């Protein structure tokens, strides 16, 4: 079940603020980094906040506090250095925070070139091994560099994502499968979602899926690794009122869930749970979709006191307690009941079956309809 | 001398990008004319 | 990379792994051998910043105070002259360290995390170590 299990507020910088990013740390998981977007209310106050919360200690201040110059739009943890948190503001740039250091303003920024990021980079992740790995940051242009977390002046690769005619792609939100550096997933303001690889003889967009009928507002791949392989699955966010279900070969949804009746802004995959996903709306309602359970309705329903906009929700690494935020910055942990969380030993061969029946259910629903 | 470098490059891929999206729709509005014409 | 991560079991002592860090400086372009040593560099940065800051205090104290003039002026020495030497000389020195801190860190090390503030204070060190005015003030 949905049950509260923590309240995270801090008056003196998340006032009037809505939630913008959120992410666990691997090596700790009982940190969150929390980004926050610019108070026009107080236009002394730094636009940007990057406020780090614990979720051990039984205090109500924040752990750290970080800000910037401009606002903050997504900031991550970074996950081969315990003390650096990455964030990428409104300015387009990518500013790198640390702990160590006795101030809260950031210690390195990437320059307003031509060469690094200009529009507003709206996703930042750190991808690669321990002894190999590179940051990801793709801008609303559809501009992506690839930077070492040393070297922020100027970046190692850097492309321009174009798909069709030569057309700028308006990226809004990037995931990337588990254990793939080069292959990864887009989702445009435009309604598109594309996929995507790094280096290679083919280096750009890949494939096309029309889909949507609003802005990507978020995706997230299939997390969850099991007996049966999911990595070529995931799942998109819209303006649009519609989570769709989708896949790396059919070019079409494989499922619409259109059981909200308001706006729909962020989903992603339970990392043990394999057919559990939660996702947001508009009213505070935070859903909850076991596949295994039912394809039509929420499994697990909860909502915020007040009725905020629900911006941003994040699953922890173990799976069982769950974080969301809103347009006041009144981040909620939610902890879910163990009965849903915890799947069964067949869980991924029952979720492969639904995954079958959902493919047949769905490829004869046109061709009668057509014929 | 590097500007001028860099406006030139800039000018020709203005003018391959002209190309390959004139023919492209061409092609497809050409085929589109032909089908409305059957 | 296997073969160069057997520096521990083979360098005791940071000056052997500085030579032998300088030694194998061309392998480092390649960006999963940059990658790969990443532990050692941080030491070695610290090595290297701890030089810098007892050159600091070498220079902390004055060229009359220290004994460098009176052992200049048991080897005749003139003290103008002598002044000149031990002030290219402590250059030489940050030059030595600048040359080690660029092999350590690889090419754009003035860009790097630690290497910025490693650039710009030799760069403040040495418009102080500049020895112009005094040569001109001896002219005069």
């Amino acid at each position: 079940k949905l049950s509260l299990n923590r309240q995270f507020f801090d008056e003196r910088w998340s006032k009037h603020r809505v939630v913008s990013c959120l992410d666990w740390s691997s090596q700790y998981p009982e940190l969150l980094v929390a980004s926050y977007n610019n108070n026009e209310d107080a236009p002394h106050e730094p636009d940007g906040v990057a406020l780090v919360w614990n979720m051990k200690y039984k205090k109500t201040t924040p752990e750290y506090v970080f800000h910037c110059q401009s606002a903050v739009m997504s900031a991550t943890f970074a996950k081969f250095h315990p003390n650096l948190v990455v964030g990428g503001t409104y300015s387009g740039q990518i500013v790198l925070w640390d702990n160590r250091s006795n101030k809260r303003t950031p210690v390195q920024r990437t320059p307003l070139s031509a060469a690094a990021h200009t529009h507003p980079v709206y996703c930042v992740n750190v991808v690669g091994t321990q002894n190999a790995h590179n940051l990801i940051s793709i801008s609303t242009d559809g501009k992506i560099c690839s930077w070492s977390l040393d070297m922020l002046s100027h970046p190692q690769d850097s492309m321009e994502l174009v798909h069709k005619q030569s057309k700028a792609v308006a990226v809004t939100s990037m995931s990337f499968p588990v254990g793939d550096v080069n292959n990864f997933v887009v989702g445009s303001e435009e309604g598109s979602v594309y996929t995507a690889c790094r280096h290679g003889s083919k280096a750009g967009i890949s494939e096309m899926f029309e889909g949507h009928q609003g802005p990507i507002t978020g995706i997230h791949c299939h997390a969850a690794v099991g007996a049966v392989d999911f990595s070529h699955l995931f799942v998109t966010s819209s303006f649009d009122w519609t989570v769709k279900l989708w896949s790396t070969k059919n070019n079409k949804p494989l499922y619409s869930f259109e059981d909200n009746a308001g706006y729909v802004y962020d989903v992603m995959w339970s990392p043990t749970h394999p057919a559990l996903f939660a996702c947001v709306d508009g009213m505070g309602r935070l859903d909850l979709w076991n596949l295994n359970n039912d394809t039509e309705v929420p499994t697990a329903s909860i909502s915020v006191e007040g009725n905020p906009a629900l911006n941003r929700v994040r699953w922890t690494h173990s799976g069982r307690e769950i974080a969301v935020g809103d347009s006041e910055g009144q981040i909620v942990i939610y902890d879910v009941g163990e009965q849903i969380a915890v799947p069964r030993n067949d869980e991924w061969a029952r979720f492969g079956r639904t995954l079958a029946e959902i493919n047949a259910n769905r490829a004869d629903a046109e061709e009668e309809a057509a014929t | 001398l590097t500007q001028y470098e860099r406006e030139k490059a800039l000018r020709r891929q203005a003018e391959e990008k002209f190309i390959e999206f004139e023919d492209a729709l061409e092609q497809e509005k050409k085929e589109l004319q032909i089908q409305v014409e059957h | 990379t296997a073969r160069l991560r057997d520096q521990l079991g083979t360098a005791k002592n940071a000056n052997e792994m500085f030579r032998i860090f300088s030694r194998f400086n061309a392998l480092f372009v390649r960006p999963h051998i940059r990658g790969a040593i990443r532990e050692y560099q941080t030491q070695l940065i610290q090595r290297v910043k701890d030089d810098i800051e007892s050159l600091h205090d070498k220079f902390k104290v004055q060229y009359p105070q220290s004994q460098a003039c009176k052992m200049s002026h048991v080897r005749d020495l003139p003290p103008v002259s002598g002044s000149i030497i031990w002030a290219k000389q402590i250059d030489r020195q940050l030059t030595a360290y600048m040359k080690r801190v660029e092999d350590v860190l690889g090419k754009g090390w003035e860009n790097h995390v630690e290497g910025q503030k490693l650039k710009q204070d030799g760069d403040s060190f040495r418009m102080k170590l500049n020895t112009q005015e005094i040569f001109d003030d001896w002219a005069r």
